Order: structure tokens, then sequence, then C-alpha cells
């Protein structure tokens, strides 16, 4: 079954290629909702419970 | 959510209408003009 | 200069160093806890991550 | 490696049937739970669905 | 005068590692700001420890000092404090002297420690609002169709609250509502003056809507511009604003607009509340076409600030008045944040004039850098009447 | 009484910076 095992990593590999270009470096998020941005997003905020 | 709708809604009330009536008159054709039994009929 | 700074992970000890910027590195998941600390703002792998400053001794 | 693709090219048609019905079936029950929990699934709590 | 000459000269810049700004915060007990540790020796008028050698910032717990913002604030905003000693020593009586700025950031003078979690902030104050714009006649639209129900309901409830929060007994107010049927929300039917008990009875009926129905912005707005052109009543006779707290949809309603306020003599703010994939265009239409603006709601955590930005828009006209609109206010009689007794506070704006010598720019010049302020106690009016 | 001054619906004001223009 290595012949199946490396068809799958290949794919793997072309399917991970694809995602690093569809979603590089945009899954970033703030604790506070209300910042979209590093600098923005520094200090405190307040919270309800 | 709690019987809001929009006008797109508005024109599907109708067009669901003219689609029965599409069924029915189709389905009366078939029902008289074969008397069912078929699982899909 | 002398933002902290390091090259390996356990003992956390200073090293030669330069430019203006300086970051800390820590584990997404673990945030109250700086795994490596150096100069720059180079490109954690996983599943680290980085926070850069402009300032010496500003990474704490 | 190659006799598998020119068997799936060969028997792509039946492929395609049997992907198609498995969408018919998806697109069925999705419409019966848009029917059933459409617009429901909105309580007081500060967190989305 | 001072802290509008100083403005001007100001060289807007965008590090501060280099040039540390030195200032004393007051909520304290870092790099690109340096802070100080003044004497604090006890003195009489004030009942706190205060320091005549310079004067204390207050910066609100949701603001991040070290921003570009706030730095560039504390840089020009230093030279008041040769200011604030010259009328201190002229006066010995002076209470608190303040710069209320838009930013957000409070300096006052003399420097004392700040007074649980801290929620002052200084944009929200009875003397900032009085002085950044002037008397309205609000008149608040909330959307309680179905599609509202749920948490954007419970967002609707307590923005209009925080709302209700901002206007003094000057401004005239009143909350309507509309599914498919616009009516009051309350037992008033028309503007009523706002004052303590009027505003209860407002925040009181608000928090007993109920989300079932179909929205209708015709009868909505029609309803709201049939209450705005009463005149039968006492009113305002001033700034006259519709805010509309919905979630989205598709219709413009041009007709509306464009046969009751043809020449956009009533102001619309639109606030799109809640996280939903309904339209936002219309709702950021009727906000341009009228002189008014769009606000974006979408958790709890921004009510606070969105809520209090719409006498940016109102002080338009004002700072382009001139020297006619700088008039002396004083406020109503209140508790000083900083424990001092009951107070009333004199008021002047403040106007962004960079650039004046050429008249060229006209692009961040419409709006008030911030608010002067000056505490006189009761006490001292009731010195002057043995 | 309510105040003698008023300031709105002014010709030269801009206006034309909403909070939809840009977004
Ligand atoms: C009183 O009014 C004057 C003008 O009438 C105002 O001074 C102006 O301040 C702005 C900053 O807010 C300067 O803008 C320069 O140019 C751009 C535009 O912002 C900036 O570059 C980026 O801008 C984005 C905004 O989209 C920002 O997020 C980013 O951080 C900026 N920097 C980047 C990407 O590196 C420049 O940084 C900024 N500064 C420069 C070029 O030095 C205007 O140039 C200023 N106008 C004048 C005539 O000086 C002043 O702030 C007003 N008073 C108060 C208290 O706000
Ligand atoms: C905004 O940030 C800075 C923080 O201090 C201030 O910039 C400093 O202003 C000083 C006074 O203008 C300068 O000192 C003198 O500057 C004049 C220039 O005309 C020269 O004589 C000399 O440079 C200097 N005189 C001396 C040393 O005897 C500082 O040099 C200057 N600092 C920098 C880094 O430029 C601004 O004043 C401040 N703005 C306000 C309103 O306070
Ligand atoms: C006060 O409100 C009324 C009702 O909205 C306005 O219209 C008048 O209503 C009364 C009672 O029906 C009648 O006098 C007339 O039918 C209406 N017109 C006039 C000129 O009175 C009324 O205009 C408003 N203002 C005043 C000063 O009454
Ligand atoms: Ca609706």
């Amino acid at each position: 079954i290595g012949n199946i095992v490396i068809v799958t990593t290949l794919l793997q590999f072309m399917f991970a290629c694809i995602g690093v270009q569809l979603f590089k470096g945009k899954l970033y998020t703030c604790s506070d909702s209300s910042k979209q941005t590093e600098a923005e997003c520094k200090g405190n905020y307040i919270t309800y419970k | 959510p709690e019987d809001d709708s929009n006008a797109t809604n508005s024109n599907l009330e109708r067009v669901e209408y003219l689609f029965l009536i599409i069924f029915t008159v189709e389905a009366f054709l078939k029902v008289i003009a074969y008397g069912l039994r078929n699982g899909w009929n | 200069r002398i933002c902290y700074i390091h090259k390996a992970s356990l003992p956390r000890a200073t090293k030669t160093c330069v430019e203006n910027t300086c970051y800390k590195m820590f584990i997404r998941t673990q945030r109250e806890y700086i795994s490596e600390r150096g100069c720059g703002c180079p490109t954690a792998m996983w599943p680290y991550q980085t926070e850069c400053c402009k300032g010496d001794r500003c990474n704490k | 490696l190659s006799n598998l693709v020119a068997s799936l090219l060969n028997s792509v048609r039946s492929i395609a049937s049997l992907l198609l019905l498995l969408f018919l079936f998806i697109i069925i029950f999705s419409l019966l739970g848009m029917q059933l929990f459409g617009g429901k699934f909105n309580f007081d709590e500060m967190q989305t669905r | 005068l001072e802290a509008e000459k100083v403005q001007a000269a100001h060289q807007w810049r965008e590090d501060f590692a280099s040039n540390e700004v030195v200032y004393y915060n007051a909520k304290d007990d870092e790099p690109g700001s340096q802070r100080i540790k003044p004497v604090f020796i006890e003195d009489a008028n004030f009942g706190r420890q205060i320091s005549y050698q310079h004067a204390a910032v207050h910066i609100p717990t949701d603001i991040y000092e070290g921003s570009t913002i706030v730095l560039n604030e504390l840089n020009w905003t230093s030279a008041l404090d040769e200011v604030f000693k010259k009328n201190r020593e002229e006066d010995p009586s002076l209470l608190w002297q303040v710069f209320g700025s838009a930013t957000g950031l409070a300096r006052y003078y003399p420097a004392s420690p700040w007074v649980k979690i801290d929620l002052y902030d200084v944009r929200r104050r009875p003397w900032y609002i009085q002085g950044a714009a002037s008397p309205k006649d609000m008149l608040i639209l909330v959307d309680v169709s179905g599609s509202v129900s749920g948490l954007t309901l419970k967002l609707i409830r307590t923005s209009v609250s925080e709302m209700l929060e901002t206007l003094s007994d000057d401004d005239f107010v009143n909350v309507a509502s509309f599914n498919s049927n616009a009516q009051d929300v309350s037992c008033f039917q028309h503007l009523v003056q706002a004052n303590v008990r009027n505003k209860k009875v407002l925040k009181d009926a608000v928090n007993n809507i109920t989300a079932k129905g179909i929205t209708d912005y015709k009868k909505g707005f029609s309803f709201a511009f049939e209450q705005l052109l009463n005149y039968n009543v006492s009113r305002a006779n001033c700034n006259k604003i519709i805010m509309l707290f919905t979630d989205g949809g598709e219709e413009r309603a041009q007709e509306i607009f464009n046969k009751y306020n043809k020449d956009k003599k009533v102001r619309v703010f639109t606030f799109s509340v809640g996280q939903h994939n309904y339209d936002r265009g219309p709702i950021q239409w009727m906000a341009c076409e009228n002189k008014g603006y769009y606000y974006e709601i979408p958790s709890i955590g921004a009510i606070r600030i969105n809520t209090q930005e719409y006498l940016d828009v109102l002080g338009r006209p004002m700072v382009l008045a001139g020297d006619k609109a700088k008039q002396v206010q004083w406020t109503n009689v209140y508790l000083d944040a900083l424990e001092l007794g009951l107070v009333i506070t004199g008021t002047l704006p403040v106007f962004n004039i960079t650039g004046q010598f050429e008249n060229k720019t006209n692009l961040k010049n419409q709006l008030i850098l911030g608010v002067m302020g000056v505490d006189v106690s009761l006490e001292d009016i009731k010195r002057l009447t043995p | 009484k309510g105040p003698d001054v008023c300031f709105d619906n002014n010709v030269l004001e801009d206006y034309t910076d909403c909070g939809g223009v840009s977004g």
C-alpha cells in the first residue's frame, strides 16, 4: 500500500500549497472584535460577563 | 425569525401558486387517463 | 541592542544582537508564557507566534 | 496507478451518477432542515451559532 | 486661544521611541512615554492631595496609550500647563481646569490621582456634550421586526438606553418603533423635555419591546417625519435628527425622503446593530443623502463608542460659525467626578485651525479639537451671598 | 426658556463624509 500512501501524500501536499495561497496570513484575529490590525489590537478592553 | 419577510418571498409565494397549478393539471391528466399504483405516481 | 535575546528555548539566555525591532515568541494557546525572545520580526513555525516591538527592552 | 486512472475515467459516468444522487439527498435534507430550524437558532445567548 | 495656536504649530509625527513624551498618568500606582512622580502635598479647597507643578492626564481604560493618535495629542497638549499655572496664579481660588480632548483623554490641573472598574469617559460628560454641539430634537426609530429578535434585539435596547444618556435638559427626545406599523413605545406621543424623569420612562418602555412582524421603513419614517413637524408643543427649535436602529434590508424609501425633507432640514443617522448577512447598502444610503452618518455596532463592546460619535457631525455648523460659536456656557448643577461636592462647569469649544493662512484644506478642520472647561463650586457662590 | 443660539444647516458644510462611502 506504499503507492497509495505516496499518492495521498502528494495530493495532500498540493492541497496544502493551494490553501497556503488562499489563506496566507489571513486567519489572524483580536480578542476585541472592534480592532482589525495588530497595532490597533493593543492595551485593554472591557468585556461583560 | 418571527414571521418576518421581504419582497423576494412575496414573489415566491405567487410562483409557488403557479407551480401548484401546474402539478395539478398534470396529475389530473394522468389520473383521468389511466384511472396511483406505482410508488412514484 | 539588548532586547531579551536567545537562540535556544530552555534557558532563555542572552546573545549578541542589533536592529531596532525586538520580538517575543510564544504558543498561541499558551499565551502567558514567552518561549523565546530576541530581535527582529522572525517567522514562527508552529504553533508559535511573534509579537515585535520598537524600542530596547520592549518585549516583556 | 495508471490502470486505476484509466478505470476511473472509464467509469466516470457511474461515478457522476453516484455523486449526483448523494448531492440530491443532501439538497433534500438541507431544504427540510431550513424549513424546520430556519430562523429559529436565535436565542438570547451572547455567542451566535 | 493657546490651545488653538499650539495645535496649528504641531508637526504630526509617527515615531516616539526616540522622543519620549513626559506626562503624569492619573491612573497609576513603559517605552515611548515617560511618567512623572509628583510631590502631592495636601491643600485646602480640594479635598485630596494635589500637585501645582504639572497637569495630570486621564486616559480611558479602553483607549490604548502609546498609539499615534494619543501620543501626538500628549505632545501638543503640553503648552497648556504653562497657561494652567498663569490662570491659577492670577485667580488663587481656581478649581479644576480641564481639557476634554476628542481623542478621549482629559488633561486637568492641578494634578491629582484618579478616583471597582473605571468607566469614566470625558466625551460623555454633560459639560463636554453641551459644548460639542447645539441643542437637538432627537427622535429614535427602533426596528422591532421579526428579524431583529434574539441577540440583536438586546443590543438595540442597550444602544438606545446608552444613547439617551447623551441628552441634557435642553434636548427634546422621543422613541418610536415600527413593524409594518409605526407607534410610540411609551405614553408620551410627542417630543418631551428629556429630563431625568422623562428619560427613565423611555428607558423602562424600551426594555419591554418584543420583536415580531414585517419591517416597513416607509411607515416608520413617515411617523418620524410627522413627529418632528408638530410645532404644537414645547421644542428646541434646533437640530432635528432621526436615529434609526435596525439591522438591514433592501428598501431605500427615496419617496419619503423626497417628500418630507426635500431641502434636507433633518439629518438621518443610521445604525446597523448585530452580526448578520442582511444588506447594508440602503442603510448607508439614507445616511449620505441626508446630512448624517452611518454607524456599525457589531457587539456589546461597540455600543459606548458609536452612540456618542454623532456629536462630531452635529458640530460641523458650529465650527464654520467662527468666533460667534465661542460663547461660554454653564452646565447644570452636578457632582464632580473627582469628589468635590456640587459644581457647575464653564465650557468653550476648541477648533482645528491648522492651515488657516491659506484656507485650502478644510478636510479635518470641520471638527473640534475638544472642549475647555473650568469648575465652579456651589460653596464659592454661597460665599458671595451672606 | 431655551437657548437663543442655534447652529445647523450651514451651506459651506461638507457632509460628504458618511460611514458608508469609505466602506
Ligand atoms: C487638525 O487637522 C489637521 C489637518 O487639517 C490634522 O493633521 C493631519 O493628520 C493626519 C494624521 O491623521 C496626517 O495624515 C498623514 O498622511 C497619511 C494619512 O493618514 C498618514 O499615512 C497613513 O494614514 C493611515 C490612515 O488611513 C494611518 O492608518 C497610517 O498609520 C498612516 N501611516 C502609515 C501607513 O505609515 C500619515 O502617517 C500622516 N502623517 C504624516 C504624513 O506625517 C495629515 O498629513 C495631517 N495634516 C496636516 C496638514 O498636517 C490634525 O491631526 C488635526 N488635529 C487633530 C488633533 O487630530
Ligand atoms: C513635540 O515633541 C517634542 C518633545 O519635546 C518637542 O520638540 C522639541 O522642541 C524643543 C523646543 O522647540 C526643542 O528644543 C529647542 O529647539 C529649537 C528649535 O527651534 C532649537 O533651539 C534647539 O533644537 C533646542 N534648544 C535647545 C536644545 O536649547 C527640541 O529640540 C525638540 N525636540 C526634538 C526631538 O525635535 C516639541 O516641542 C513638542 N511639542 C510641544 C507643543 O510641546
Ligand atoms: C396642532 O395639531 C393639529 C392636529 O395635528 C393641527 O391641525 C389642526 O387640527 C385641528 C383639529 O382637527 C384643527 O384646527 C384643524 O383641523 C387643523 N389645522 C389648523 C390650522 O388648526 C394644528 O395645525 C396644529 N397647530 C395648531 C396651532 O393648532
Ligand atoms: Ca426586518
